[PDB]
């Protein structure tokens, strides 16, 4: 039980993360195929002493879409919470920002959502 | 950019 | 360009280092800047941005826990660095609270902020 | 357009809307129980001449959370698209803003998402 | 004083709105040039009985980016509040959604923000 | 405000 | 679409 | 939670 582990969205995109004792999230995020070109560094933070009243655990992380194979000139942040129990889940909303000219900055940031579980689809 | 290969990572 | 000390219009201040391989690491504190106000910041940035006038994509997270207090919440900033004589980081943020399942629908606030290297 | 009709989310909250030839959306949004105290005016706009390439139909609407019975001092906007098919769907992102003091304005606006179909759950 | 009136963002985009007594917003949003091709219908709602405690007035509106001249196959919603005082202001966050294929729906919706006042930028100081 | 009776209308 | 002529209406 | 001391860090 806990945030540390391997997580999947419904499309099989997979992050492998360690949740450190003083709030660090560190790992990788890769495609369902899991080839090297598809793998990116994931870094974030979480509440290492959450409430004990049934509340989830607040967290967030970032992936910049550059690795040693390709570069999309963009980065995504996910903001959400971890919910423990029999079917642990991380529910998120995300922001995806592209590097843009000043003229195009108004259309630099997309919003969306996703959910992750430890069960491989 | 927002290339199509990023879709799955965003749930799409 | 990114590495350094940044301020918003209220004087909240972070130090950040843009590492060789895309890491952002630093500390975000209040305008008063006492120990109780300091939080760890971690994120990522595009270490090889386009050369066509585009900004540099980045993001970071602060979980609002330190050794002194804990809000049971965390914020992510998504945005871009724009260099030059008046360098700026323009962001959109999401602030999520740990909530019960019944309250999860109202767990996440949205907003925006801009940072510069000049003290207000 | 296919938008005119009665729509439901997964919790059974339901709106009944007309998509006018002029691009207008007009109707009522109510709770699953649907008592009078639960009903609010909905108004919005949609693209009355969408692309014919498989794209959805862009739309948005607003509900201010005031009726004669109660007032939450808040309003929500939904931005999204209608997706035609054997089973039509409207997918949305929403922003819920409260009236606040200036000091609390930073925490005035929540974000989320929801999806609606014409099938009562 | 109030929501009814002509409002401008910093680029001079101009909305002309009427706030009806029981919560309707109706009007038009146009460019700084203000020619017919630039003008779009706006509709929304606002809290017609805001709290009497220093709070602002919650509101929202939508523009679909189609008029008789052109069609971007997209629509924007603005969510925010009206704030009275020495210079009245409407502060907003917005969502802009494009009609997309199902494959591209994940990248359908941009987020941003804007602020409006009743002062035309050419007269601003 | 964000009262609990609004939750269902927002999908929660 | 998000054509450039929409920029000013969105504050950009 | 969203305590008031967080306001400045969020630009408000």
């Amino acid at each position: 039980a806990g945030i540390t582990g391997t997580w999947y969205n419904q499309l099989g995109s997979t992050f492998i993360v360690t949740a450190g004792a003083d709030g660090a999230l560190t790992g990788t995020y890769e495609s369902a195929v899991g080839n090297a070109e598809s793998r990116y560094v994931l870094t974030g933070r979480y509440d290492s002493a959450p409430a004990t009243d049934g509340s989830g655990t607040a967290l967030g992380w970032t992936v910049a879409w550059k690795n040693n194979y390709r570069n999309a000139h963009s980065a995504t942040t996910w903001s959400g919470q971890y919910v423990g129990g029999a079917e642990a889940r991380i529910n998120t909303q995300w922001l995806l920002t592209s590097g843009t000219t000043e003229a195009n900055a108004w259309k630099s940031t997309l919003v969306g959502h996703d959910t992750f579980t430890k069960v491989k689809p | 950019a927002f290339p199509d290969y990023l879709a799955e990572y965003h749930g799409g």
